[PDB]
């Protein structure tokens, strides 16, 4: 059962989340509609590729750690 | 084919090992092992294949990916090998590591960038090419998103654990592998990417040269937890889907199994362990 969909404006950035070299996950996120890779781990939280090794609880969460640590810089598609 | 705590290199030696990463750089061999990790970062799963790491092949996967990066380096100058970073024992910003001579220091508060050391952007030596965003130059916050590096205390509690790995093999495991990994405790590796900060933090984290020390040290961390524990060895051993069994072989290599990297002292020594 995947999370809720978002939307909403973080930081002056876009972020969005629906449910759906890399892998297969039910979930995707964007960030000023650039696609952000996510994953889930067993115990229910979340990683990105731009925050990888610091879980947190919410794919919401993923995509405002991306933001954090992007600091206006654009994502690149993976 | 000794390894070296980062803190007791010559001058010479850390030249030497800082000219070969810069020629792998230059060549374009540097950044397919920043592709390769990344590439394994993303599948891995716990719900599915997972083999470079939230698994127990973690740990011999990371061995065979540092002796093809420590190969690399002796192609160019054959006295090199990898040092390893002893996060529990130099655990500031103050450490020589981080010096000027060696990796450079911490990214400025703006951007982050590293503005020291060889690897700056502004040496013209260190593009970041293997990215997920627009920037290219590399980039550290030590001590930024985490405050302290883990203690020895916290090591010696991880290295006392006798199982080598449990299942369901992946990140909610309990045993040696996943403490050590940290994806359960008191968290060792996965919270020194996290301390560095930039892209240490995130799946291209082979763009900064302290990714190959840390994961020396990771690497020693294991024989020293098989000295402990004579009587464990890696599990598990045999048919296990999605998972490296023992004498299963691993990607990208496929012609290596775990059970042919549990001996380090087949390919090297360290210091003193
Ligand atoms: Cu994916
Ligand atoms: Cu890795
Ligand atoms: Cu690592
Ligand atoms: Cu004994």
């Amino acid at each position: 059962a995947a999370p809720e969909s978002f939307d909403e404006v973080y930081k002056g950035r876009r972020i969005q989340g629906r449910p759906a070299h890399e892998h297969g996950g039910g979930y995707e996120v964007f960030v000023d509609g650039v696609q952000l890779h996510v994953m889930r781990n067993a115990d229910g939280s979340w990683i990105s590729v731009v925050s990888h090794f610091d879980p947190v609880p919410t794919p919401r969460a993923a995509a405002r750690a991306a933001v954090d640590e992007l600091q206006g810089a654009p994502l690149l598609p993976f | 084919t000794v390894r070296k705590n980062q803190a007791t290199l010559t001058a010479d030696e850390k030249r030497r090992f800082v000219a070969a990463v810069l020629e792998l750089k230059r060549s374009g061999r540097y950044d397919e092992f920043v592709r390769t990790h990344n590439e394994f970062i993303m599948s891995d799963t716990d719900s599915g294949e997972r083999t470079g790491h939230r698994s127990p092949s973690f740990l011999p996967w990371h061995r065979r990916f540092l002796l093809d990066f420590e190969q690399a380096l002796q192609s160019v100058d054959s006295s090199v090998t990898l040092p390893y970073w002893d996060w529990s024992a130099d655990r500031t910003v103050r450490a020589s590591l981080w010096a000027p001579d060696f990796l450079g220091g911490t990214g400025r508060s703006t951007d982050g960038r590293v503005m020291d050391g060889p690897f700056a952007a502004s040496t013209g030596n260190w593009p970041i090419n293997v990215r997920v965003d627009s920037r290219t130059y590399l980039r550290r916050s030590l001590g930024g998103s985490v405050a302290e590096l883990p203690t020895r205390a916290e090591v010696e509690s991880v290295l006392a654990i006798s199982a080598y790995d449990l299942p369901p093999y992946n990140s909610a495991s309990e045993g040696f592998r996943n403490h050590l990994e940290g994806w359960r405790g008191v968290n060792l590796h996965n919270r020194v990417h996290v301390w560095v900060g930039g892209q240490m933090a995130t799946g291209v984290s082979p763009n900064d040269p302290v990714f190959w020390l840390h994961h020396a040290y990771v690497d020693k961390l294991w024989a020293e937890w098989q000295r402990r524990h004579p009587d464990s060895a890696y599990v598990p051993t045999g048919g296990t889907p999605d998972v490296v069994d023992l004498n299963e072989t691993m990607k990208p290599w496929n012609t290596v199994r775990p059970a042919d990297l549990l001996d380090h002292t087949a390919y090297y020594t360290f210091d003193a362990l």
